[PDB]
């Protein structure tokens, strides 16, 4: 199986360089193009540069010249693209992906990396608890939820009972507001379950290695 | 730079039926080779994109064979014989021919479907949140269709439109509906001054508002 295994997320200060990673897996490394492609948030694609490691040949988008540069290193099989002089208008994810053959497009892409450039402090989530108020809410089905609140940067994960529960389940986009992201996710359940067998949202944070459990409570 | 024109959004489809997504080239894509450098990538929300066609009209590796492409060399269609739930997400063309290479702004595909209210749910601060000097107001209006709907946030009968945040999810690839959130952030200070807090939406679905309220005693 081909793989693509990308770095993880990051969180730098303008002015500075980032370089990611690109772990390819499954085939000859040396056979084949990787090309790189950013997409910034509600955007579509921007392609970046191709590299063949088998020789080392490179081809880029002239839009940004200057700020970035691709290599490989054969002994891994890993790509990497360097981008400098890291502005905001440079906060995206980038994908890698693999070309096929001969002008047969990327069939197979990686994860991507998620880059964010800001001078904000990292900031850990608050999760807060919802459950049911002063109206009883339904009476088949009963909807909780969590409320992730004053973290920074994006992304954080968010699951139920470790990852157990999925069904009924809406983790929302984030919100930016002040510097800091706001995020909220539901999961529906029956009402006969509940609070019976117990339900638990677990957000991840890994910028700030952070992971917070709030058991929803009557 | 070569443009690729897509349109934003396609009419909504009937699960199970036909649907096509034109692409327009600012410049013929067949090489003096004979290549046609034209692809057709699909992305679903939260994911990486996938490759549904090459070459014009060679179906990928990967791709199953409901998908189908063809064109003049400077115009593109996408066809999808039988559209299924899990086909919503945002289709664009691109073009290897010539530096730098570029892609189409991508066309939404969503599918039609009954009708469906919203589920509203409203939920008061936290204790916890509260301890911050926070207060904020959850309302959760799950699985409607159509995807147009109002949210309006009411604070002792009053209509208040700061400190409100909306997010929105993309069509649910298994019931076709969306969901919103919406939530109004006060501080404890504000919030213990009011009593009743009231979440009020407007779909085609009612002609009158579906609300959901509670008094803070
Ligand atoms: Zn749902
Ligand atoms: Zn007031």
């Amino acid at each position: 199986e081909v793989q693509l295994e990308e770095s993880g997320p990051e969180l730098v200060r303008p002015g500075t360089s980032v370089k990611i990673s690109c772990k390819a897996s499954g085939y000859t490394f040396t056979n084949y193009w990787l090309g790189w492609v950013k997409q910034r948030p509600g955007h579509g694609f921007e392609w970046i540069g191709d590299i063949y490691p088998g020789g080392v040949y490179t081809t880029n988008n002239e839009k940004f010249r200057g700020k970035a540069i691709l290599t490989a290193d054969t002994s891994s099989s890993t790509a990497y693209m360097q981008l400098s002089s890291l502005t905001s208008e440079d906060s995206a994810v980038y994908f890698c992906a693999r070309a096929g053959g001969y002008y047969t497009g990327g069939d197979y892409w990686g994860q991507g990396t998620s880059v964010t450039v800001s001078s904000a402090k990292t900031t850990p989530p608050s999760v807060y608890p919802l459950a049911p108020g002063s109206a009883a809410q339904t009476n088949s089905m009963v909807t909780l939820g969590c409320l992730v609140k004053g973290y920074f940067p994006e992304p954080v994960t968010v699951t139920w009972n470790s990852g157990s529960l999925s069904s009924g389940v809406h983790t929302f986009p984030a919100v930016l507001q002040s510097d800091l992201y706001t995020l909220s996710s539901s999961v529906t359940v029956p009402s006969s379950t509940w609070p019976s067998e117990t339900v638990t949202c677990n957000v991840a944070h890994p910028a700030s290695s952070t992971k917070v459990d709030k058991k929803i409570v009557p | 730079d070569i443009v690729l024109t897509q349109a934003a959004f396609s009419n909504p489809v009937t699960l199970g039926a036909s649907a096509s997504i034109s692409c327009r080239s600012s410049k013929s894509l067949l090489n003096s080779n004979g290549i046609i450098h034209m692809y057709w990538y699909l992305q679903k929300p939260g994911q990486s994109p996938q490759l549904l066609i090459y070459q014009m009209s060679k179906l990928a590796s990967g791709a199953p064979d409901r998908f189908s492409g063809s064109g003049s060399g400077t115009d593109f269609t996408l066809r999808i014989s039988r559209v299924e739930a899990e086909d919503v997400g945002v289709y664009y063309c691109a073009q290897n021919l010539e530096l730098p290479y570029t892609f189409g702004g991508g066309t939404k595909l969503e599918i039609k479907r009954a009708d469906a209210a919203p589920t509203v749910s409203i939920f008061p601060p936290s204790s916890e949140q509260l301890t911050s000097g926070g207060a904020s107001v959850v309302c959760f209006l799950n699985n409607f269709y159509p995807k147009d709907i109002n949210v309006k946030w009411k604070i002792d009968g009053s209509e208040r439109q700061n400190g409100v945040l909306n997010s929105w999810t993309d069509q649910d690839t298994k019931d076709s509906t969306y969901s919103m959130s919406s939530t109004l952030t006060l501080t404890k200070d504000e919030y213990e001054r009011h009593n009743s807090y009231t979440c009020e939406a407007t779909h085609k679905t009612s002609t009158s508002p579906i609300v959901k309220s509670f008094n803070r005693n």
